[PDB]
Protein backbone atom coordinates (compact mmCIF):
# COMPACT_ATOMS: atom_id res chain seq x y z
CA UNK A 1 0.00 0.00 0.00
CA UNK A 2 0.70 3.49 -0.92
CA UNK A 3 -0.81 5.00 2.61
CA UNK A 4 1.40 7.60 3.58
CA UNK A 5 4.89 8.67 3.61
CA UNK A 6 5.31 12.75 5.25
CA UNK A 7 8.66 14.23 6.88
CA UNK A 8 8.77 17.84 6.92
CA UNK A 9 9.77 21.21 8.64
CA UNK A 10 12.25 19.51 10.48
CA UNK A 11 15.48 20.95 8.18
CA UNK A 12 13.30 24.47 8.46
CA UNK A 13 12.71 24.28 12.11
CA UNK A 14 16.15 22.60 13.93
CA UNK A 15 18.98 22.40 11.73
CA UNK A 16 21.70 24.58 13.26
CA UNK A 17 19.58 26.83 15.79
CA UNK A 18 25.63 21.68 26.21
CA UNK A 19 25.28 17.89 27.04
CA UNK A 20 22.23 17.92 24.94
CA UNK A 21 24.69 18.75 21.73
CA UNK A 22 23.87 15.06 20.97
CA UNK A 23 20.51 15.10 21.20
CA UNK A 24 19.88 17.69 18.83
CA UNK A 25 22.87 16.42 16.06
CA UNK A 26 21.57 12.82 16.04
CA UNK A 27 18.05 12.97 14.28
CA UNK A 28 19.78 15.20 11.87
CA UNK A 29 21.48 11.40 10.63
CA UNK A 30 17.96 9.74 10.63
CA UNK A 31 16.21 12.54 8.65
CA UNK A 32 19.47 12.42 6.47
CA UNK A 33 18.90 8.48 6.07
CA UNK A 34 15.30 8.81 5.30
CA UNK A 35 15.54 11.85 2.43
CA UNK A 36 17.83 8.87 0.95
CA UNK A 37 15.85 6.07 1.21
CA UNK A 38 12.50 8.00 -0.18
CA UNK A 39 14.45 9.74 -3.17
CA UNK A 40 12.43 13.06 -2.67
CA UNK A 41 14.32 16.21 -3.04
CA UNK A 42 12.11 18.42 -5.71
CA UNK A 43 10.02 19.35 -2.43
CA UNK A 44 12.02 22.82 -2.18
CA UNK A 45 12.91 24.82 -4.62
CA UNK B 1 -12.91 53.14 41.03
CA UNK B 2 -11.42 52.43 44.26
CA UNK B 3 1.78 44.00 45.81
CA UNK B 4 0.20 42.76 42.89
CA UNK B 5 2.31 40.21 39.90
CA UNK B 6 3.69 42.16 37.03
CA UNK B 7 3.35 41.23 33.06
CA UNK B 8 5.18 37.49 31.94
CA UNK B 9 7.84 38.19 29.72
CA UNK B 10 8.26 35.92 26.43
CA UNK B 11 8.70 32.66 25.88
CA UNK B 12 12.49 32.18 25.56
CA UNK B 13 14.15 30.54 22.72
CA UNK B 14 13.08 26.64 23.04
CA UNK B 15 16.63 25.07 24.13
CA UNK B 16 18.26 22.29 23.62
CA UNK B 17 16.63 20.32 26.26
CA UNK B 18 12.70 20.16 27.27
CA UNK B 19 13.34 23.29 29.54
CA UNK B 20 11.77 26.14 28.35
CA UNK B 21 11.48 29.11 30.85
CA UNK B 22 8.60 32.03 31.42
CA UNK B 23 9.14 34.58 34.19
CA UNK B 24 6.90 36.94 36.29
CA UNK B 25 7.50 40.39 38.41
CA UNK B 26 5.95 41.07 41.48
CA UNK B 27 6.45 44.62 40.33
CA UNK B 28 2.70 39.51 46.87
CA UNK B 29 2.16 35.48 46.52
CA UNK B 30 2.96 33.36 43.44
CA UNK B 31 5.48 31.91 41.62
CA UNK B 32 8.39 33.81 39.78
CA UNK B 33 9.30 31.24 37.36
CA UNK B 34 7.22 28.59 35.22
CA UNK B 35 9.56 25.72 33.33
CA UNK B 36 7.92 23.85 30.82
CA UNK B 37 8.83 21.51 27.72
CA UNK B 38 9.34 22.16 24.31
CA UNK B 39 10.91 19.41 21.58
CA UNK B 40 8.44 19.91 18.48
CA UNK B 41 8.94 15.88 17.98
CA UNK B 42 5.95 16.36 15.57
CA UNK B 43 7.38 16.95 12.61
CA UNK B 44 4.63 15.61 9.88
CA UNK B 45 1.83 17.23 9.50
CA UNK B 46 -1.57 15.77 7.92
CA UNK B 47 -4.57 17.01 9.60
CA UNK B 48 -6.94 17.32 12.95
CA UNK B 49 -7.88 13.88 13.57
CA UNK B 50 -11.01 13.14 15.75
CA UNK B 51 -10.91 10.70 18.63
CA UNK B 52 -13.07 8.53 20.51
CA UNK B 53 -13.37 7.78 24.67
CA UNK B 54 -12.18 4.48 25.15
CA UNK B 55 -11.40 1.35 23.03
CA UNK B 56 -10.99 -2.15 23.57
CA UNK B 57 -8.36 -5.29 23.03
CA UNK B 58 -10.28 -7.55 20.73
CA UNK B 59 -13.99 -7.18 19.09
CA UNK B 60 -12.74 -16.15 1.85
CA UNK B 61 -10.74 -18.54 3.32
CA UNK B 62 -10.10 -18.34 7.70
CA UNK B 63 -6.56 -18.05 9.05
Amino acid sequence: EILSAVLSQEGINILTHAEAELMSVVPVFYVFHYLETGNHWNIFH
Amino acid sequence: NCGQWGCWSSWSTCDATYKRSRTRECNCEGEKRQEEDCTFSIMENNGQPCINDDEEMKEGCPQ
